[PDB]
């Protein structure tokens, strides 16, 4: 996975322009996104025999 | 007191190709906007401006067509098209699009338009800094076009 | 002297030009080839082990 | 179809033409969902009311249910 | 040659161009479609027949039960979502609205050989080890879990083979929003994309949101195997396994038919010579289904001990769900009304049979909406009717519309119409004999997922027999058809 | 000719009206293509303009609505008559459902030989015309005591006591199921109610 | 049914009532619609006299 | 004859002159601002779809809502801070009538109807 | 030539900041460690323990990998090579706020 | 667009000839070409003949 990183520098040095920008502050977004919606799965796994009083 | 300098931006490329020349990048990239339901309620009842729509010669005429350039290889065929509707029998659901060979006067025969899409190659200095700051001449400029004319350059992706 | 500056026009004009960003290192490129033979190796020994019931250490 | 309810009732009359119509599809858009809603609760409002009725009705000379069905109490 | 050996390799396996992987995923569905259809074959001997005569012990109905949950998991996840989404949105959706690439090109890549690694887990564990998983494709504890039949790694590596192909769906997901948002040709506003565009989008927004869910789930199942936890055992609830697996299970099929939707447009646009009967409609009504289906997913837990104001609610849900269903068949109708389609076009005709068969498979299963009468039909072959003539009926017949009409574009080679004819009518036929008995069948009361029936059943399972005997015929047909058009002439003379 | 209970003839009549409906628009539709394709085969009535018409739409968005409302109202109270009867019974039988044989009452019925799939060697017997609760469950894995034709099909889940309330007015034996994949003698694990 | 926006309407009135006026014409709207009417008419006799072209 | 007419040749059916329809500029559009556009401003095809999925949605949060304020099952005692705790009472239902299970008609029944 | 300034890298606020969550995202999951080993009674086995322990260890994931990014923009930001309008600081930023 | 009578009279002269030496090729040729794009689609090639 340092591949990553080493594109990312190159790429942005030569290709890159808010068009580009843009989708990647997008694709980040949709990331986070997920994420969030993780957490929710789990909290309703950890909550679902807790709210149930009895 | 003191002094301050922004850190500029390094990053050559496509960006600076973009940060050279704002209006023509933007003027590829700029998206617009075509009208609602409403909107176009509105606009079908809006006046013509003055009688020379009557005597005049349209826009799209065998003598004044629509000229549209687009960019690429000079001699490859230029993608281009309606938003429909141009005629009242012809279509307006949708876009149609439309393959011509550049630089002929090319006649839409469903709403019966002339048009001239035409190609201009982006022809650029290659951005890795060494471009020229202050005004330049002719002659560095038409070694490289010959070079480009008779054997091509490569490719901006 | 800006270390970014450098950097950018290293990135132009100290290194011969190669349309893939991992190509411009060499070692690491070998490193992550040899990195994708190892996992096709280690998966192809983890399916013989597992299904045949002998962990290939005792022989 | 969806006539303009704004135009006729003097509504956002500041607005340009545009957002005065949007604003009108967001009023014909709270009303359309408010008919199936009104229906089912008056439906189960209703069977409230007749369960209530034959309650009362059926427990009225009872002596276990004579006091709290029959009156109604807590049907 | 060496180099023109790993040329070739390092062409299919480093690409990020979006029409190799189009065609990738396209050749990888359709094989694992027709893996699934063998699987379905050896299911239909085996009911077609009295006396376990395939697997000839009680003992080793776990056989049947692994070839059921493998045809269901195969179908699904590997064939359909591959070929319906996979092959012409990584193909088509750059196309339409005019750019080079999707966003993310290495994404694509990625997604592509995650669905491979998948696959490949899955056939080395349910072909080449002892005692797969025996569940059905809804993996419901603690018969997943805590089972004498399913104790090995292979139920362990088909739950990891669950999550890869999640996450290469996410993956295709997020990269097509993110596409069709910012990579449109000037002049093109986001409404006036191409309807399969925005049934892309929406089944993508769809998969984003549902699929997290399942990984928590499936990792639920892996904890309670392995961590001897107790999340679904008899200290557990087996009741939220399959809150959280169907909160993921309804977005699904909603996520497998729109893309049909969306291509039949596309198609019918192109071979009727008439635009879409109200797209503005069509586009809406594909949104509220996707939006909709996100409030429904408990119709498939109506006997599992629901609250009685729940199966009331979820009853209404579904209602609401099938209102624009029926505005797009109506739109479908008027759409071919006044055309020009071609008379003599496998496309045409498996445009009427798709039309057809959805509306009553979309009938079928608004019966089954209504809580009280699915105390009736749960777990019954009713079920398998509903979901088979959507499933394998509709659906199937969409990508046959949509194989029949892009195979000259890709390959540059008509389609030869009456052999194709034979195919499209024997599979329409063979399926029908298959699929509508289940109907009165489940209503006789016939239980699914078994092998054995009772002897007053045996007049719905001699109509199945006739038609796998046809449909045997048909795909054969098919297959033979593919490998003719790539071949040049065999016979050739002088009159 | 009896129905042998109330829920189940609600529920009947419910499908039944259902039915009617849906084959009602069914034979508009086939109508409607049956024109739409005969004049389409024939090469008449071509028009490419014909791609939009309002009142049209708006008709054929709002009929379904309406069409809708009336059978969700139908199928919610059958739901609440299945489920009225709770509280007015007098008799508890306890079910468990183990693998591949049912428990009542302690006592154990299990597949015959007597009969090829239907048949079991212990019957559960409850008096007609007598209102009865039965407490379900399971004890490994899930099963569904399936008695349809009296409209009940009940999952025992491991760990969850199911209360239903069932109530016989026809006497005889029904045959039910297991309607849940339990493992490999799921189609040997069937259901006897008689009612005495 | 056409709406034409008349442009410095003010302008146009007072240089189409010069104009009438040294045509010797009433300097009215109508005598403008009727002028501009008889400048047109008669135009089929002129094309009745137009001899045909070679095939 | 007139000259009307004559300007009228290049506006009739046949001869008609071409038009072709425009775009606008937006300074600036967001997300929802398409919206306004794109789903509102068609508000013929939007009208019912649109009204289908508010119903879902409004339907889905309302049952929510209610089951959180009715069933006597669910409690926010242990989910919601002890801030908030004191206006929970997770006992309610094994409460009522005194507890004692004697007399139907003390006892709530949270059914939507038919209770 | 490309010579590292640790006087610049240190004259600079985002490397600073970067290197101050990046330490005190190394203290929260130290932390995080030593009370679940030496301070609870309940294990994962448990009902209440299981759920308990996967939210936190989901959460205590992404607080590695937020450290991992804390460290590459830390990384970054000594080379000078981070801007004020850099993708890489937006993502950091959003994802330790998440 | 003519004004005068005299204007008219010189464009019907103008159409006259354009008709006779203009527009009716340009009729032919285009009908030709209708025609030509049917026979290349036609032989089992394309869709002809299926519809219209
Ligand atoms: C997309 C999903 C899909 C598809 C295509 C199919 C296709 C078929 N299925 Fe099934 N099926 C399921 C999804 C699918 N199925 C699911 C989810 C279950 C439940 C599993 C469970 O119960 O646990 C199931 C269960 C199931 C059973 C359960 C038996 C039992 O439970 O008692 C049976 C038996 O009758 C059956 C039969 C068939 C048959 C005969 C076909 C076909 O043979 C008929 C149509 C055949 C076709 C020709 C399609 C194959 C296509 C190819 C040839 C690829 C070429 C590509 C295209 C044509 C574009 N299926
Ligand atoms: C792509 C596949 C697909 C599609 C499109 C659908 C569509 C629908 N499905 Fe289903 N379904 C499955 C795949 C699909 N399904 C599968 C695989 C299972 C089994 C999972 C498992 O259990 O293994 C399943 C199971 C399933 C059940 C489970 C029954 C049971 O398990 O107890 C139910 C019941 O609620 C249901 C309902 C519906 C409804 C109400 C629709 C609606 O979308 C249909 C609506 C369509 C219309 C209604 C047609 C349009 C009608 C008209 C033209 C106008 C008529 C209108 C009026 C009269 C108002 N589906
Ligand atoms: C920024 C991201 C943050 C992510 C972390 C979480 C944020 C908080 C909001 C999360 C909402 C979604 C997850 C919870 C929903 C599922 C709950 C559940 O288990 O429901 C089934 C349970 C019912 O379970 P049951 O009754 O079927 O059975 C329980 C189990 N047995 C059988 C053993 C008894 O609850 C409900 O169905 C209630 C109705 C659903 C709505 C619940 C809303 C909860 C609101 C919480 C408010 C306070 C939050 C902050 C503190
Ligand atoms: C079954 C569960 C399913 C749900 C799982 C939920 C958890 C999160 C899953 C995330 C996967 C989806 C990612 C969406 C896009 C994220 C942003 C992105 O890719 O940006 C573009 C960039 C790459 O884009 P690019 O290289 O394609 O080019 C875009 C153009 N430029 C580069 C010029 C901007 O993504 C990355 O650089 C990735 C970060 C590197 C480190 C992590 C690698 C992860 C690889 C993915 C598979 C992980 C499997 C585990
Ligand atoms: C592949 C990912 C990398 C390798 C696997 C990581 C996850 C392992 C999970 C099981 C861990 C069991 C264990 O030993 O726990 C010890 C520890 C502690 O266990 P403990 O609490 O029982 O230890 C005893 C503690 N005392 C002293 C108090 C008695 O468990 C955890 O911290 C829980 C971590 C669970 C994993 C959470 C992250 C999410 C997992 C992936 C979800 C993916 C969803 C989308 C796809
Ligand atoms: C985990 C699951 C990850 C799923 C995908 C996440 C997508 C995030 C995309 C972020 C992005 O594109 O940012 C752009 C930014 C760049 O923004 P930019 O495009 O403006 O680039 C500017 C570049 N400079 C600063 C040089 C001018 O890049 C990054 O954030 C870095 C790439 C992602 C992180 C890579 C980490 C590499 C280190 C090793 C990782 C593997 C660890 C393995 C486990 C170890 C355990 C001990
Ligand atoms: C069941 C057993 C297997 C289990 C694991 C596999 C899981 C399922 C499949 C997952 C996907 C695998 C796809 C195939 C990968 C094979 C390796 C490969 O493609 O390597 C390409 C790589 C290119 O190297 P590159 O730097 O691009 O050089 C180009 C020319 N200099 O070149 C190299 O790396 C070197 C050459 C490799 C040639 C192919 C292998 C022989
Ligand atoms: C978010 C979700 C929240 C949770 C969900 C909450 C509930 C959802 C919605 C609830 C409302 C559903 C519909 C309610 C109406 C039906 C109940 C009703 O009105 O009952 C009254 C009546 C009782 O009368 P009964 O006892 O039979 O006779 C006594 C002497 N004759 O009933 C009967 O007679 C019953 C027999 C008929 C049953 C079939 C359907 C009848 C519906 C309407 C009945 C009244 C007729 C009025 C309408 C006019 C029709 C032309
Ligand atoms: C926009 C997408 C919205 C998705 C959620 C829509 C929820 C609609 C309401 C459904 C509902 O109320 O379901 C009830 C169900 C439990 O019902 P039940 O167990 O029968 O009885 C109640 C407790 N005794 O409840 C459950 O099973 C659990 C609670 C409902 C689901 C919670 C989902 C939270 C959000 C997940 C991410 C969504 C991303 C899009
Ligand atoms: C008179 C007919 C019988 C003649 C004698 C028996 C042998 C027949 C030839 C066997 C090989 C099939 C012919 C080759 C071919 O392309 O078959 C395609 C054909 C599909 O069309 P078809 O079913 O022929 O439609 C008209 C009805 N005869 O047929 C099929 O696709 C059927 C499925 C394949 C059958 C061949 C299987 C392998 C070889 C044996
Ligand atoms: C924001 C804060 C939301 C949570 C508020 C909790 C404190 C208020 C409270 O306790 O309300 C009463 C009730 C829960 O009380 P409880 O006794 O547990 O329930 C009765 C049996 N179900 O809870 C209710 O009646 C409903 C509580 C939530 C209602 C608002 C939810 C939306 C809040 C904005 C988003
Ligand atoms: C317009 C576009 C399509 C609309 C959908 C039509 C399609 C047909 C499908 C469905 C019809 C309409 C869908 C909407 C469903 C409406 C049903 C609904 O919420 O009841 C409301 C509920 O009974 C009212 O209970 P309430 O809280 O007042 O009282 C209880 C308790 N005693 C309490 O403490 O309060
Ligand atoms: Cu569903
Ligand atoms: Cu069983
Ligand atoms: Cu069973
Ligand atoms: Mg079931
Ligand atoms: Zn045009």
């Amino acid at each position: 996975n340092i591949e990553w990183p080493l594109v990312i520098i190159y790429e942005y040095i030569y290709l890159t322009n808010y068009n580009i920008q843009n989708n990647l502050l997008y694709n980040i977004a949709t990331f986070i996104f997920l994420e969030i919606l993780l957490f929710i799965g789990f909290y309703w796994l950890y909550i679902n025999n807790i709210i149930h009083y009895p | 007191d003191s002094v301050h300098v922004f850190r500029p931006e390094f990053a050559q490329g496509k960006f600076r190709i973009d940060l050279d020349q704002p209006a023509k990048q933007n003027k590829l990239q700029q998206q617009i906007y075509t009208l609602t339901d409403d909107e176009r309620e509105m606009y079908e009842d809006e006046p013509y401006i003055g009688v020379d729509h009557l005597y005049e010669a349209h826009k799209g005429s065998k003598e004044n067509p629509v000229v549209v350039e687009a960019i690429g290889v000079h001699g490859n065929d230029v993608f281009t098209g309606c938003l429909g509707g141009c005629h009242k029998d012809a279509a307006d659901a949708v876009a149609y699009y439309t393959i011509v060979p550049p630089n002929t006067l090319a006649v839409c025969i469903d709403c019966g338009i002339h048009f001239v899409a035409r190609i201009n190659e982006q022809l650029t200095f290659w951005p890795d800094g060494t471009q020229p700051w202050e005004k330049v001449d002719f002659k560095a400029v038409e070694g490289f076009l010959y070079k480009h004319y008779k054997y091509g350059s490569p490719l901006m992706i | 002297k800006h270390p970014e500056w450098v950097r950018t026009m290293r990135m132009f004009h100290g290194t011969v030009w190669r349309h893939r960003p991992e190509f411009r290192h060499p070692w690491f490129s070998r490193g992550s080839r040899a990195s994708g033979i190892i996992m096709l190796v280690f998966g192809a020994v983890a399916y013989g082990e597992i299904t045949f019931g002998k962990r290939l250490g005792g022989v | 179809v969806f006539p303009s309810i704004t135009k006729p009732l003097g509504l956002f009359k500041n607005l340009p033409r545009q957002h005065r119509a949007a604003r009108d599809a967001s009023i014909w858009l709270a009303i359309l969902t408010a008919g199936p809603f009104g229906i089912f609760i008056a439906f189960k409002y209703y069977a409230d009311w007749y369960d209530k009725k034959l309650l009362m009705e059926y427990y009225k000379d009872s002596i276990v249910y004579g006091e709290t069905y029959g009156k109604g109490k807590y049907v | 040659m060496i180099n023109n050996i790993m040329h070739m390799i390092n062409k299919y396996t480093l690409t990020t161009s979006h029409k190799i992987i189009g065609i990738l995923y396209g050749y990888m569905g359709y094989i694992a479609g027709i893996l699934g259809y063998i699987i379905s074959m050896l299911i239909r001997m085996e009911l077609n027949t009295q006396g376990l005569a395939i697997v000839r012990k009680v003992k080793e109905v776990t056989i049947y039960n692994n070839w059921i949950t493998i045809h269901g998991l195969i179908m699904l996840f590997v064939f359909i979502m591959p070929v319906g989404i996979g092959f012409y949105g990584n193909y088509l959706i750059p196309m339409l609205i005019g750019t080079s690439e999707l966003s993310m090109p290495r994404m694509n890549g990625i997604s592509f050989w995650m669905l491979i690694v998948g696959v490949v887990i899955f056939v080395i564990s349910n072909v080449l080890m002892s005692k797969p998983i025996s569940s059905g494709w809804t993996l419901y504890p603690p018969l997943s879990t805590r089972d004498a039949d399913n104790i090995g790694v292979n139920i362990d590596l088909s739950l990891l083979v669950v999550h890869v192909l999640g996450i290469s769906s996410t993956i295709g997901s997020v990269n097509y929003i993110t596409t069709n948002k910012y990579n449109r040709h000037v002049g093109l506003t986001f409404m006036n994309i191409n309807i399969y565009n925005f049934s892309i989008i929406v089944t993508s927004i769809l998969l984003i949101g549902s699929l997290p869910i399942l990984g928590v789930a499936i990792t639920g199942l892996l904890l309670d195997r392995n961590i001897n936890s107790t999340i679904y055992d008899v200290i557990g609830d087996p009741v939220l396994y399959q809150h959280l697996f169907w909160f993921f299970g309804h977005p699904e099929v909603y996520v497998i038919i729109l893309p049909v939707f969306g291509l039949t447009s596309l198609i019918l646009t192109s071979i009727i010579h008439k635009d879409i009967f109200g797209r503005e409609g069509m586009m809406y009504c594909i949104i509220s289904i996707g939006v909709v289906g996100y409030f429904v997913w408990a119709h498939h837990m109506f006997t599992v001990g629901l609250d009685i104001d729940s199966r009331s609610y979820f009853s209404i849900a579904t209602s609401i769900i099938s209102i624009p269903t029926s505005v797009k068949m109506f739109s479908y109708i008027n759409t071919w009304a006044s055309g020009r389609g071609f008379r003599g076009n496998n496309s045409s005709w498996s445009f009427f049979s798709f039309l057809i068969c959805f509306c009553f498979g979309g009938f079928t299963g608004l019966l089954l909406s209504s809580g009280s009468l699915d105390i009736m039909l749960h777990d019954t072959y009713f079920v398998v009717g509903h979901f088979h003539t959507v499933l394998s009926l509709a659906a199937t017949f969409g990508l046959l519309i949509a194989h029949y009409f892009f195979l000259p574009i890709i390959f540059s080679y008509s389609i030869f119409e009456s052999f194709s004819f034979y195919h499209t009518f024997l599979l329409l036929v063979g399926a029908l004999l298959v699929f509508y008995p289940m109907h009165l069948a489940g209503l006789s009361g016939m239980a699914r997922r078994v092998p054995e029936y009772a002897d007053i059943f045996i007049p719905f399972m001699t109509v199945g027999f006739h038609g796998t005997f046809l449909l045997i015929f048909s795909t054969l047909t098919f297959i033979r058809s593919y490998f003719q058009f790539l071949s040049h002439i065999n016979h050739s003379n002088y009159l | 000719m009896r129905y042998g209970n109330r829920e189940i003839e609600s529920i009947i009549l419910f499908f039944d009206q259902t039915i009617i409906l849906y084959t009602s628009i069914i034979n508009a539709l086939i109508v409607g293509i049956i024109i739409i394709i005969r004049k389409w085969y024939n090469r008449k009535g071509i028009c490419n303009q014909y791609i939009y018409h309002i009142k049209i739409e708006v008709i054929w968005t709002i009929l379904p609505i309406i069409f809708l409302i009336v059978i969700v109202l139908h199928s919610v109270t059958v739901i609440y008559n299945l489920e009225i009867n709770k509280g007015t019974n007098n008799k508890y039988i306890n079910v468990i459902g183990n693998q591949w044989y049912w428990i009542y009452n302690n006592i154990e019925s299990r597949i015959s030989s007597l009969g090829r799939i239907i048949l079991v060697d212990q019957p559960l017997f409850i008096k007609a015309n007598n209102n009865t609760h039965l407490i379900i469950s399971s004890l490994d894995v899930i099963h569904s005591f399936a008695l349809p034709t009296l409209g009940i099909k009940v999952d025992a889940i491991p760990g969850r006591i199911n209360n239903i309330s069932i109530n016989g007015l026809t006497q005889g034996l029904y045959v039910g199921y297991c309607s849940e994949l339990c493992g490999s003698g799921h189609a040997f694990m069937p259901i006897n109610l008689i009612v005495y | 049914e056409q709406k034409i926006k008349i442009i410095d309407s003010e302008v146009i009135s007072f240089l189409a009532k010069e104009i009438l006026g040294k045509l010797g014409l009433e300097t009215t709207p109508q005598a403008a619609r009727q002028y501009l009417d008889s400048l047109v008419e008669g135009a089929e006799a002129l094309y009745a006299k137009i001899a045909p072209v070679e095939p | 004859s007139t000259v009307l007419s004559i300007l009228g040749k290049r506006f009739q059916r046949s001869a008609l002159t071409p038009k072709m329809n425009p775009f606008i500029r937006i300074r600036c559009q967001g997300p929802i601002e398409e919206f306004q556009r794109g789903f509102i401003g068609e508000f013929h095809a939007f009208a019912l779809p649109g009204a289908c999925m508010l119903v879902a949605s409004c339907l889905g949060t309302f049952h929510i809502i209610r089951c959180l304020v009715v069933n006597p099952e669910l409690s926010l005692a242990k989910v919601i801070p002890e801030i908030l705790q004191p206006f929970t009472n997770p006992n309610a239902q094994l409460k009522a009538a005194d507890g004692k299970d004697d007399d139907d008609s003390q006892v709530p029944k949270q059914w939507g109807m038919w209770g | 030539p490309l010579v590292f300034d640790p006087k610049r890298a240190f004259n600079d606020e985002i490397f600073l900041c970067c290197s101050l969550c990046c330490i005190i995202f190394l203290i929260f999951l130290f932390n995080q460690y030593e009370e679940f080993a030496h301070e609870l009674s309940f294990d994962i086995r448990e009902q209440f323990g299981l759920g308990f322990y996967m939210l936190l260890g989901l959460h205590g994931s992404h607080v590695i990998f937020g450290t991992i990014m804390l460290a590459l923009l830390t990384l970054w930001g000594a080379q000078g090579s981070v801007g004020p309008q850099s993708h890489a600081l937006r993502f950091t930023s959003l994802y330790v706020h998440l | 667009v003519a004004k005068d009578k005299y204007q008219l009279a010189k464009q019907m002269a103008e159409f006259q000839y354009k008709k006779s030496y203009f527009e009716k090729p340009w009729g032919y040729m285009f009908a030709y070409y209708c025609d030509e794009d049917r026979a290349r689609l036609c032989g089992g090639i394309g869709y002809v003949g299926h519809h219209g």
